């Protein structure tokens, strides 16, 4: 995760093409830049990535999430909430530990009735 | 053998007590008046301190 | 490793460059509001007056117009080492010593007042030519004793000066410098071997 | 008799230093642990800044000339772990043990 | 109160080699021409390098300092008024001077040297300080043991909280003049013709050893000897800086022949390896009863002449002198040369006080220490109180500088 | 702009609003 | 720390002024040779005679 800082693609011949697709990311400790497989780019433009937003990639998939513009960049004459979010601190790449406590009858509940057949219920 | 290395270490550390080259009893230092800080002392400090940030 | 590290000027010639501290370093733009919101205070290069300097030369400063005519600062600093002052009667009734010449102990007082009671610099810069050869010990005896004498007259008490003591330490300090490499080595081959004795006894004490 | 040569008298209204025995005397801006005062003005220690968001590693607030406070930096071995260091394998593993343990002041900026 | 001001005062150290200059408050001398200047039969004076590197009819070579103290004082007028009027660019009433002096200053030529400065120059207020005393405050030290390796001495001079224990001083002929010396004579045991720049038009690449093939500069001047010795001493000087190295311990032959020879290029391009040749010389410093000129002679070599220097002062001070031990002078940059120093006096040093030598082996902390000292004292603010007023040097006369100036 | 409205205030002086 | 005790970090400013004699000199050299603590009357031997 971090502030997006490029987007450059990089050409390649094959033996336009592109092997790679690097994307530097800015947090408060510091900068990093990964070398992201080319595929990446549809995702990228599905969530419209840009120069200083804020956005976390997940190891497994590989596909990017966007969760606003960089807080460094919002004005107090602008007017949106959801859009803008501080930077992220911490190092640019995180291993992040969730641990929850459930019941056997919680995933009962879960997969007895998953959450229009869901309007009507 | 070793009471014997202990007398003669005794005898001559105490030979050397005698000449005085026994540094682990060195003889302290009386306490000079003391006085407050004067104007080349405080030259000093602010000395020290400048050169260290020049260096 | 370390835990914290201490050094004078620097650490090691490997040392990372100490942090200034600016604004704009986030780009210029960023503070513009800020920077031209205000306008800076006028520096004026002023002649200023000591207090200390007893001539009362005027050099010149960098400092702001309304800094200008307020006293020195670092005139406050200006404190000599308080040495007794002694009128030639005051000397003759009290002072007098066969073994001291009246300049002679004019002249260490002079010293002393020069060099605040360094008495390692006052016997550098004794006059053995003039006066007799003294030791830092007789300078530090004199001086001790008339300062001692003067109060007593005037007026408290102080700390006697033991010359004796201060005599035995530095001829130990000087034997014990002079000595061969040898002998110190045979000094710290005693330590050591009284220690391995020491931890022998203690250990067969621990058996007990 | 043996001490008799130089042996210590006291006298009265007087005070005495003891000599240096278990460690060899240092300057004031050294390290107690190297035999010196220790004096904390010149005492290099870990820092945080607040921008950026990295421990810069050890440092000392010094006074500028014209009264810009600086930050003196102390090179060491381990600077990478201590930009790596911050909310508090093997040497990073003792380090981060010896810090847990509050065995290394390590300084934080807050406001007054 | 607050950090030291700065009153715009100037930083004169003028030594035998060079003479350094500069405003106080900076970190390096402005300017370093050399101490040499060419005279023309007041005379005519050339001072500065582009002066001096030109031939001239006529010119001779002097110097004004003599032993580290100024003898002819024409001549030193003539290198203030060149230093002031060239790169200082100012007045001299306008700005306060703060200029060095060596320990063993004589009070004649102190009073004679504040004299000229207030009288001649007219300026507004003086101060002489001890070259010691200015190398020590350069390393933040109140106290510790200078050694200084110039061109005229070697010199280890205490200081004691900022003063110098004169008693302690110890010297030593062996300097970079004796090193020059000691090259030339390697020079002429080689057959060496030592070829000054100033005398080749032209030269083309030889093989090692070859014949030098150069073409002399056509319609070249009369030149006095003084001239062509100079010329020649720097040259000199250059291959003392590039070859000459101290050997990391006590100088064997097998051992400098085993370790790599170095190369060097005449300006006459001529060229050779010196092999172990180029470490006999520095030798010379640390072992004098080896050097070719006098074994039988009482000269002492420069850890000899550190520990007979605190060996002088009082014991209670020797501790702060060995844990403070404080390296100056141009001689002390050649090669290995703190090396070799710091492991002889770790040797000779005695266990019971700790040795420190102070890592600064760079050009400019090692030539300029004095002048970085003077600017750091001239900018204190507690200093001020120092400086000698004219109306000083008025009422108190020319003896004024015995008292103000420890 | 501001700058064409006020006058700039000097350091360490409490803002007013005094106009050009 | 541990015990929840605050510490400032030390600041290196230029010598302040003195408002007192309160500032009492101390020789860094003699410091070298002997502790800045002078000995206290329970371990110093009695007075000669
Ligand atoms: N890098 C170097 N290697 C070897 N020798 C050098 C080097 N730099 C300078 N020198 C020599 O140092 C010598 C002394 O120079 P320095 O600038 O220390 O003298 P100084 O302090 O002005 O004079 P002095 O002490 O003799 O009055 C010169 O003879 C010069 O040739
Ligand atoms: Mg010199």
């Amino acid at each position: 995760e971090g502030e997006v800082t490029e987007l450059t693609p990089c050409e390649t011949e094959n033996p336009k093409t592109i092997s790679h697709v690097i994307i530097g990311l800015k947090t408060a400790k510091g900068t990093k830049q990964l070398k992201l497989d080319p595929s990446i780019f549809e995702s990228l433009q599905k969530e419209r990535v840009e120069a200083g937003d804020v956005i976390y990639i997940e190891a497994n998939s590989g596909a990017v999430k966007r969760q606003g513009r960089c807080d460094t960049y919002a004005t107090e004459f602008d007017l949106e909430a959801e859009e803008y979010v501080p930077l992220p601190k911490g190092d640019v790449h995180k291993k992040k530990e969730i641990i929850q406590d459930v019941t056997l009858h919680d995933l009962d509940v879960a997969n007895a009735r998953p959450q229009i057949l869901s309007m009507m219920g | 053998e070793q009471i014997t290395l202990e007398n003669q270490v005794h005898q001559r550390i105490a030979e050397l007590r005698k000449a005085g080259l026994w540094s682990q009893r060195r003889l302290p230092k009386l306490q000079e008046a003391p006085r407050p800080k004067s104007h080349w002392d405080y030259l000093l400090e602010e000395m020290q301190w400048m050169a260290t940030d020049f260096a | 490793m370390h835990r914290e590290v201490y050094a004078l000027l620097y650490s090691d010639k490997k040392d990372a460059p100490p942090l200034l501290p600016s604004d704009t370093g986030q780009g210029y733009r960023t503070v513009k509001a800020k920077l031209g919101s205000k306008k800076v205070r006028p520096w004026k290069w002023m002649p200023f007056t000591n207090p200390a300097r007893k001539d009362g030369a005027m050099f010149f400063h960098w400092r702001r117009a309304a800094e200008e005519g307020k006293d020195y600062p670092f005139a406050r600093f200006n404190k000599t080492v308080q040495v007794p002052v002694y009128s030639e009667q005051e000397y003759q009734l009290y002072l007098h010593d066969d073994a001291w010449t009246k300049a002679e102990t004019d002249h260490l007082f002079d010293l002393s007042r020069r060099f605040d009671l360094r008495f390692v610099v006052i016997h550098d810069r004794y006059d053995h030519q003039q006066f007799k050869k003294r030791s830092v010990e007789d300078l530090k005896e004199r001086y001790y004793h008339i300062c001692a004498k003067l109060a007593n007259v005037r007026a408290l008490k102080i700390p006697v000066f033991d010359a004796g003591h201060e005599r035995r330490r530095k001829e130990q300090l000087e034997r014990l410098y002079n000595r061969t490499p040898e002998q110190v080595a045979e000094e710290e081959y005693l330590l050591q071997e009284l220690r391995k004795i020491e931890a022998r006894k203690k250990e067969r004490e621990k058996r007990s | 008799d043996p001490d008799g040569p130089f042996a210590f008298r006291r006298k009265a209204g007087c005070q005495y230093y003891a000599p240096h025995l278990d460690q060899t005397g240092n300057w004031p801006w050294t390290s107690p642990k190297d035999g010196g005062l220790g004096d904390v003005r010149y005492r290099y220690c870990l820092t945080t800044l607040t921008v950026p968001q990295r421990c810069i590693g050890f440092a000392r607030r010094r006074v500028g000339r014209g009264g810009r406070v600086l930050l003196d930096r102390a090179h060491s071995d381990y600077d990478s772990v201590f930009h790596h260091l911050d909310l508090e394998s093997k040497d990073l593993s003792q380090i981060l043990v010896n810090i847990k343990s509050c065995r290394w002041r390590h300084f934080r900026p807050r406001t007054p | 109160v607050y950090g030291g001001d700065e009153v715009g005062a100037l930083v004169f150290d003028i030594g035998s080699y060079t003479v350094r200059a500069g405003y106080a408050g900076e970190d390096c001398p402005k300017v370093d021409f050399p101490t040499a200047i060419g005279m023309v039969v007041g005379p005519t004076y050339y001072i500065d390098t582009n002066a001096l590197r030109v031939p001239r009819e006529n010119m001779e070579a002097i110097s004004p300092l003599k032993n580290g103290m100024v003898e002819d004082w024409d001549s030193f007028q003539a290198i203030l008024d060149h230093t002031y009027k060239m790169h200082v660019k100012s007045e001299a009433s306008l700005h306060p001077v703060l200029m060095s002096e060596a320990p063993w200053n004589t009070r004649a030529k102190r009073e004679k040297l504040t004299e000229l400065m207030f009288e001649h120059y007219n300026i507004p207020a003086f101060f002489l300080c001890k070259t010691a005393v200015l190398t020590a405050f350069a390393n933040g030290r109140s106290t510790g043991l200078i050694l200084d390796s110039g061109a005229t001495h070697t010199t280890a001079i205490p200081v004691h909280d900022g003063y110098v224990l004169q008693q302690g001083i110890v010297k030593s002929p062996l300097a970079g003049d004796f090193i020059t010396m000691q090259c030339r004579e390697l020079f002429q045991e080689m057959n060496i013709e030592l070829v000054p720049p100033y005398m080749i038009a032209s030269k083309e690449a030889v093989r090692e050893g070859s014949p030098a093939n150069w073409k002399r500069k056509e319609k070249l001047p009369q030149v006095t000897r003084s001239w062509h010795n100079y010329m020649c001493n720097c040259v000199i000087q250059d291959f003392q800086a590039s070859v000459l190295q101290v050997s990391d311990s006590t100088y064997d032959e097998q051992v400098a022949a085993q370790m790599p020879t170095v190369h060097y290029e005449f300006p006459n391009g001529y060229n050779c390896d010196f092999g172990a040749e180029r470490l006999k010389i520095p030798e010379g410093l640390f072992d004098p009863s080896n050097v070719k000129g006098l074994s039988g002679n009482t000269m002492l070599g420069v850890s000899h002449v550190v520990t007979t220097s605190v060996g002088m002062c009082d014991i209670d001070i020797r501790p702060g002198l060995y844990g403070s031990v404080i390296v100056a002078g141009g001689n002390t940059l050649i090669q290995s040369f703190t090396d070799r120093l710091n492991r002889e006096l770790s040797q000779k040093t005695p266990p019971s006080m700790r040795l420190k030598l102070i890592a600064n082996n760079t050009t400019v902390e090692r030539r300029f220490s004095s002048w970085i000292g003077g600017s750091i004292l001239a900018s204190l603010g507690t200093f001020q109180q120092m400086w000698i007023s004219k109306q000083e040097y008025e009422e108190g006369g020319k003896q004024c500088v015995e008292r103000k100036c420890p | 702009k501001a700058s064409r409205l006020f006058q700039p205030v000097q350091y360490g002086q409490k803002p007013e609003g005094r106009t050009v | 720390d541990v015990d929840g005790q605050t510490e400032v970090m030390p600041l290196w400013t230029p010598p302040t002024p003195p408002q007192d004699d309160s500032d009492i000199y101390l020789d860094s050299v003699m410091c070298l040779m002997y502790e800045a603590t002078p000995i206290p009357e329970a371990k110093l031997p009695p007075v000669y005679v």
